[PDB]
C-alpha cells in the first residue's frame, strides 16, 4: 500500500538535515575553486577535478 | 609584426635582403616600390597564448539580463557597488575557473580580473 | 627493481617512455635578422652571444644574416629533467651540422638559444 512508502516525523528531519549539509559543502568548493585555489591532481585537468570532487559530495 | 601595403598598387610587400648597407627593405612583387624596415624583425609566434581576455570583453555585456550580479565588489574608477560576473567562455579551458567583472554602471565600462 | 616501490623512479622512467616533441617544451619563436653576430637587435642577449663572440670558432664561409631564436618553459623543461644542453647536442647531432646552436645558462631565468 501507501502505508508501507511512509516514513515517521523523525527520519524526515535527518533527510532533510544531511541533505542541507551537502548542498553546503557543494558551495564551499564553487566558491573556493573561484578564486583559483584548487590544485590539479596528477593526470586531472582543473574541470576534472573540480568535478570529481563535486561528485564525491 | 604588422603588416606592409604598397603605395602604388595596394598589395601586399614582402621582405627583401640587399647586400649593399646590411638593412632590410619591403618589396613589391607587381611594381618594385621599396622602403626600409624600421623594427627589423618578422616572424613571431606565441605558442603559451596566454592572451589575458580582458582586451577581448566588451563594456556592453552589462546589458544582459541573464548573468549574475554582485554587491562585495564595488568598482574602482567609479565607486559603483554593482558588478556582473563571468567566466572565459573560451578556449585554454584547462585551469579556466577565473572570474572577471564587469562594472555596470552607465558609461563605466570598468572591467577588472581577481 | 625497486623503481616498482617508490613514486621518484616511477615517475622518472614514467617520462623516460612518454613521447615528447619539441612544441611542448617552447614558449614563442622568432626569426629576427642580425646580419652580423655583434649587431644583437633584441637588447639584452648581448651579454651570452658576446662571451662566445670572444670565443669565435666557425666562421667558415661566411655568416648567415638570418637567425633563428627560440624561448623556452622550464616548467615543461624540468618535469621531464630536460636542459638546453642535451637538447642543444641532439638538434645537431640528428638533423646535420648546417645549423649552429649558442645558448643561455640555466641560471638565467628564461632559457633562449639562437640558431
Ligand atoms: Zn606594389
Ligand atoms: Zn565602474
Amino acid at each position: 500500500g501507501i502505508g508501507d512508502s511512509i516514513a515517521d516525523s523523525k527520519t524526515y528531519q535527518d533527510i532533510q538535515n544531511t541533505i542541507k549539509k551537502a548542498k553546503q559543502d557543494v558551495i564551499e568548493v564553487i566558491e573556493k575553486a573561484h578564486n583559483n585555489e584548487l590544485e590539479p591532481t596528477p593526470g586531472n585537468t582543473l574541470r576534472q577535478t573540480f568535478e570529481n570532487q563535486v561528485n564525491r559530495i | 609584426v604588422g603588416i606592409r601595403f604598397c603605395q602604388e598598387c595596394n598589395n601586399m610587400l614582402y621582405p627583401k635582403e640587399d647586400k649593399e648597407n646590411r638593412i632590410l627593405l619591403y618589396a613589391c612583387r607587381n611594381c618594385d616600390y621599396q622602403q626600409e624596415a624600421d623594427n627589423s624583425c618578422i616572424y613571431v609566434n606565441k605558442i603559451t597564448h596566454e592572451v589575458d581576455e580582458l582586451t577581448q570583453i566588451i563594456a556592453d555585456v552589462s546589458q544582459d539580463p541573464t548573468l549574475p550580479r554582485t554587491e562585495d565588489h564595488p568598482c574602482q574608477k567609479c565607486g559603483h557597488k554593482e558588478a556582473v560576473f563571468f567566466q572565459s567562455h573560451s578556449a585554454r579551458a584547462e585551469d579556466a575557473m577565473r572570474l572577471y567583472y564587469v562594472c555596470t554602471a552607465p558609461h563605466c565600462g570598468h572591467r577588472w580580473t581577481e | 627493481g625497486q623503481s616498482a616501490r617508490d613514486a621518484e623512479r616511477a615517475k622518472d622512467i614514467l617520462c623516460r617512455l612518454e613521447h615528447t616533441t619539441l612544441r611542448k617544451v617552447t614558449a614563442n619563436t622568432a626569426i629576427y635578422y642580425d646580419p652580423n653576430p655583434q649587431s644583437t637587435v633584441v637588447a639584452e642577449d648581448q651579454e651570452w652571444v658576446n662571451v662566445y663572440y670572444e670565443m669565435p670558432d666557425f666562421d667558415v664561409a661566411r655568416i648567415s644574416p638570418w637567425l633563428l631564436r627560440v624561448e623556452l618553459d622550464r616548467k615543461h623543461m624540468t618535469d621531464r629533467k630536460l636542459t638546453m644542453e642535451q637538447i642543444a647536442e641532439k638538434i645537431n647531432a640528428g638533423f646535420g651540422d648546417d645549423l649552429n646552436c649558442i645558448f643561455n645558462d640555466d641560471n638565467a631565468e628564461k632559457l633562449v638559444l639562437r640558431i
